RNA sequence: CGCUACUACCGAUUGGAUGGUUUAGUGAGGCCCUCGGAUCGGCCCCGCCGGGGUGCCCUGGCGGAGCGCUGA
RNA sequence: UUAAAGUUGCUGCAGUUAAAAAGCUCGUAGUUGGAUCUUGGGAGCGGCCGUCCCCUGCUCGGCGCCGGCCCGAAGCGUUUACUUUGAAAAAAUUAGAGUGUUCAAAGCAGGCCGCCUGGAUACCGCAGCUAGGAAUAAUGGAAUAGGACCGCGGUUCUAUUUUGUUG
RNA sequence: UACCUGGUUGAUCCUGCCAGUAGCAUAUGCUUGUCUCAAAGAUUAAGCCAUGCAUGUCUAAGUACGCACGGCCGGUACAGUGAAACUGCGAAUGGCUCAUUAAAUCAGUUAUGGUUCCUUUGGUCGCUCGACUUGGAUAACUGUGGUAAUUCUAGAGCUAAUACAUGCCGACGGGCGCUGACCCCCUUCGCGGGGGGGAUGCGUGCAUUUAUCAGUGGUGACUCUAGAUAACCUCGGGCCGAUCGCACGCCCGGCGGCGACGACCCAUUCGAACGUCUGCCCUAUCAACUUUCGAUGGUAGUCGCCGUGCCUACCAUGGUGACCACGGGUGACGGGGAAUCAGGGUUCGAUUCCGGAGAGGGAGCCUGAGAAACGGCUACCACAUCCAAGGAAGGCAGCAGGCGCGCAAAU
């Protein structure tokens, strides 16, 4: 390869893009943006598979540049725009908004939210920088460079930004006893409380997260998103509240639903 | 077609390796600058990323430093006297990084009388004729004379630097690569540098 | 003992020609020494603090950083200057015949003159660096003596 | 030992041929440097006017450039 | 070309006579190496035992009190292989859960009268990173005491909180 | 389904091999009614190709005086559509093949604290103290020509820019540092000392480079970022907007809303590239190999986007090897995987997904962010097309197709 790739095969797509095999050779390669290729979700994939508003690749384009869809308060006219974690998407005419949260399994889930919760967005700070004339800077996980932050924002905190002004309203400090969830790996979408944080000099610093029912698991430092201060979550959690039901309880719940439905 | 690969040559065990792919474009090399002296010529070449690197072919002046009291002035290149790498590169007037040259002593001298108000150079038998510095000495107040007196209470330097100042040339070193940025910066040689490189010159020229 | 070659050897962090008030005695002629903590729980020795050697590839007094892997080995030969070769003996497993084989892969690491109390057979540990030569990639962090050598 | 067939082997012909390494010598083309200056522009004098300003400048050209400067 | 081939034999072949122990011995690299180091006890359940807890030391603090106690922690604790757990380890494919493509190879669909879903899981040899135990196998502590421990005795470089404001 | 059977003898028991038995994937032969999937010139030839096609592109926003069309009161400028052409972007993606390549490629695991990054996303874009819009050239077009011939082109006459260039006003009145004429207050009589105003002159920020000093925020760790001083700032030259469209306008000519394009720097996204640890088939009728034609390391440089014998000048004789180096062969691209399979294994993997290599084979290069590109260019040899014989034009291991080669593979 003499340059960057511009195509992407269907079976080379990530599994959480949640496609089929016998439809086409290629898959939608997203345009470059705030999020990585294997951690985002194209707008065409959502509008054509999840919401079922469109069936072909031209109907998605018509809806997309018809100026009907707004992305974090800004209208976007790219059908392969990368949408990732807590990307607030809004439809102005039928009055629906969706928040992208990983569910109990390894995928995205549709989650309708009220507009009052659609005005803000929780996002994770990545690194702290100092500008030219002594301006402190923040680099956010969706590449939002924010000037003049609060002095108590550290490396692995979570800030809440209003989508109309771009400023910080409130923040959550990285500490034990806070509600957390994991973004990537074998664990995905489980909601838990940070207990331990093991420090290894020169490598990945693993942590330990306990679920609300008695389960525990260990993830890396980069696989951390802090969502709450204590037990109350700052956003509306999806169905099941991220408990990671095992296969026996899942089978029992499906059998109970089948017996009750008839 | 000059390459910079690490597959034209033998391995650690001494066995030859067989090349499988030809010369690439990131693997590139260019001929040497051979930065001479004379009227200034500088060429630009486009490199990876679209940037430009200034190839200094000839140059006249340089921005050197004199660190005993931290002054920097633009100073003309006079002559190259020593090169630690090649003994041919003194016979051809070439400029490289960490090279040993002589530069003119005039602007540092003017800074020395204009700051410390002590005579520098000006060997005995010929005094200050054109009558400029004692004009600056006069029409001062008592506070300003007290400030100069407290400043020139300590006005001592190395004797070898003084002998270079009567000689009119200061032995200087280059701390910049002229084939990459296009300029010839650096700092003047002082202290143990002077005695070491003077020992090297007197050993080589003998 | 120092300044052997055709160029001056210096540490380009400090300034060795600071102008004192007197330039005589009682406060001069003790040059500062540049050193840093390499991290990873390792402690810098006194020989890198009060020494007089000059290097550019020393992990303590130099311009090289420590990151990546931490390995170990046994010193085999000290013939080429300022760098040594160590031997790593490891066991390889075969799935078919459920029995091990020992293998050795000797490779060259860098020895600064800070550790000059090194004989053949001393156990050393190394840390990964940027390539300092054609075949040299590692810097020795500490030295451990072998059995015997009570003198 | 006598007869038929076959397989490789030794071997004169220092047979024929296809690939590679290489002594020495030649070496097209491109690239870098030093030169080279065909050709093309701009300002000051001669010639005509219409001048406000109170015989002099702003306004338009060719023939010699005066091979003067300078740029590609 | 694979199984049958226990006719390639690590599991798992043969060497007196059927094919096969070098004429004999020493010997380097390789492979393999004896015994020996903490046993035994207590609070109790089912009625002596198959499941429960106990037999590494030190500079700062929150679960509680009246300069005095416990809990925790910035930071260190002889190293290996082996063993169990954890991270990450692309998809398709291999097992495998769901689903009347009329069955099956398939495929990821579909079912009720706008509503409800699924699109799991395991495996991924070895090597690198981690956390409970040291039975198994190999190294080392002191024998020229340059061995521990305890409080004393001499030689040096540097820290602002101070000898009435300031030098 | 963890399995056996016939053959040496007059007959018996054995070692042992031969032959049966089953699957698998290549070909061939005979035969053939329905329906659902599906490989297909890879082995021998990485051998050669006629012909046709495969990479082009316009919105309410770069340039429109082609009546090629068309709206009118034409006369203060265009209703609008527009082939052509300039400008900008993409052709470096995709597709085909397995020739080279045996610690090389590749696989898992790390690092860039050792560097560049088109586009998108976010920030910066009156921080600098010093024109109510400038210049001349070329297209398209008109007219006139040569060669037998090409996606070949010269002289002549106009004309545009988000093409090539040259560049100001405002912000902008005072701040921060050196030099400072000088002025003022006092026990100390002045003298000596202590403390405040300072006109004038120079430099000012970001991007590059050198030199010195201190130690907002961070790492396990900087010669890290930020701060200060003194300068530099390349004529082939860093930025600080001489660009375009829609909807309408308030307040006495000034002043406003949403966009499109372009731009130094910074992070991010896509990555690429160089390195760390471990793991590759056979062969001793290959036992020593490399070594001033760099082999191993040190010093200082050149070049490169960066570290590094990558390369120069000087030093020491180093480095690998019976635990198989080196040398040779391969009917060797590597892996995810396929067949058979009680338990262990054996064989294959040219082939749809990932990474690498090449476009006859070596060599060199322009443009561009990204190419040593071949549906880009330049010379060599092998081969080969047309011709008025002077010259001109190319590389199907892309899609169809043809020849050769073949046991062997389609419109």
């Amino acid at each position: 390869a003499r340059g960057p790739k511009k195509h992407l095969k269907r079976v080379a797509a990530p599994k959480h893009w949640m496609l089929d095999k016998l439809t086409g050779v290629f898959a939608p390669r997203p345009s470059t943006g705030p999020h990585k290729l294997r951690e985002c979700l194209p707008l065409i994939i959502f509008l054509r598979n999840k919401l079922k508003y469109a069936l072909t690749g031209d109907e998605v384009k018509k809806i997309c540049m018809q100026r009907f869809i707004k992305i974090d308060g800004k209208v976007r006219a790219d059908i392969t725009y990368p949408a990732g974690f807590m990307d607030v998407i809004s439809i102005d005419k039928t009055g629906e908004n969706f928040r992208l949260i990983y569910d109990t399994k390894g995928r995205f889930a549709v989650h309708r939210i009220t507009p009052e919760e659609a005005k803000y967005k929780l996002c994770k700070v990545r690194k702290i920088f100092v500008g030219t004339k002594g301006i402190p800077h923040l680099v956010t996980h969706d590449a939002r460079t924010i000037r003049y932050p609060d002095p108590l924002i550290k490396m692995n905190d979570t800030i809440q930004i209003d989508l109309e002004t771009g400023k910080i309203t409130d923040f959550i400090k990285f500490d034990t006893g806070n509600l957390c969830m994991v973004t990537g790996g074998a664990n995905l979408g489980r909601i838990g409380v940070i207990t331990n944080r093991e420090r290894h000099p020169g490598s990945f610093d693993v942590v330990h997260v306990k679920d609300a029912n008695g389960n525990s698991f260990a993830t890396r430092l980069s696989n951390i998103f802090v969502i709450g201060k204590g037990n109350k979550p700052w956003i509306s959690l999806p169905r099941g509240k991220g408990i990671r039901l095992t296969i026996a309880e899942e089978r029992d719940k499906r059998l109970a639903a089948k017996q009750s439905s008839g | 077609g000059i390459s910079r690969d690490n597959w034209h040559k033998r391995r650690k065990t001494g066995g030859k390796r067989k090349p499988y792919h030809k010369k690439r474009k990131y693997e590139l090399g260019r001929p040497a600058a051979n930065t001479k002296i004379g009227p200034r010529r500088i060429h630009t070449v486009r490199v990876r990323g679209g940037n430009k690197k200034y190839r200094a072919l000839r140059l006249d002046v340089g921005n050197f430093s004199w660190g005993s009291e931290c002054c920097t002035r633009k100073t003309r290149i006079i002559d190259v006297v020593y090169n630690a790498s090649n003994n041919e590169l003194v016979r051809t007037k070439t400029l490289v990084k960490n090279c040993i040259v002589l530069i003119d002593s005039t602007p540092y001298r003017q800074w020395y009388e204009s700051h410390y108000a002590l005579p520098l150079g000006r060997k005995k038998g010929a005094k200050l004729t054109p009558e400029e510095e004692e004009i600056l000495n006069k029409k001062r107040s008592k506070k300003i004379q007290k400030k100069y007196d407290e400043r020139k209470k300590n006005a001592k330097i190395s004797s070898l630097l003084e002998e270079q100042f009567q000689q009119g040339k200061l032995l200087a070193c280059i701390a910049s690569r002229p084939g990459q940025c296009g300029r010839a910066d650096g700092y003047v040689l002082e202290g143990k540098e002077l005695e070491f490189y003077l020992r090297k010159i007197k050993a080589r020229k003998g | 003992d120092i300044q052997t070659e055709r160029a001056y050897q210096k540490q380009p962090t400090i300034f060795q020609n600071k102008k004192r008030v007197l330039l005589g005695e009682t406060g001069k002629e003790k040059l500062p020494r540049y050193y840093k903590n390499i991290g990873l729980g390792f402690k810098t020795p006194k020989e890198a603090i009060e020494g007089t050697y000059i290097d550019k590839k020393c992990p303590f007094t130099g311009n090289v950083s420590i990151r990546g892997r931490i390995l170990s080995g046994v010193v085999t030969k000290m013939k080429m200057q300022r760098t040594i070769v160590i031997r790593r003996d490891y066991l390889h497993y075969i799935r078919k015949y459920n029995r091990f084989e020992k293998r050795h892969k000797n490779m060259s690491v860098h020895l600064s003159p800070c550790f000059r109390d090194v004989q053949i057979g001393d156990i050393v540990t190394v840390g990964e660096c940027r390539p300092l030569s054609k075949t040299v990639r590692f810097n020795v962090l500490k030295v451990t003596k072998a059995a015997g050598t009570k003198k």
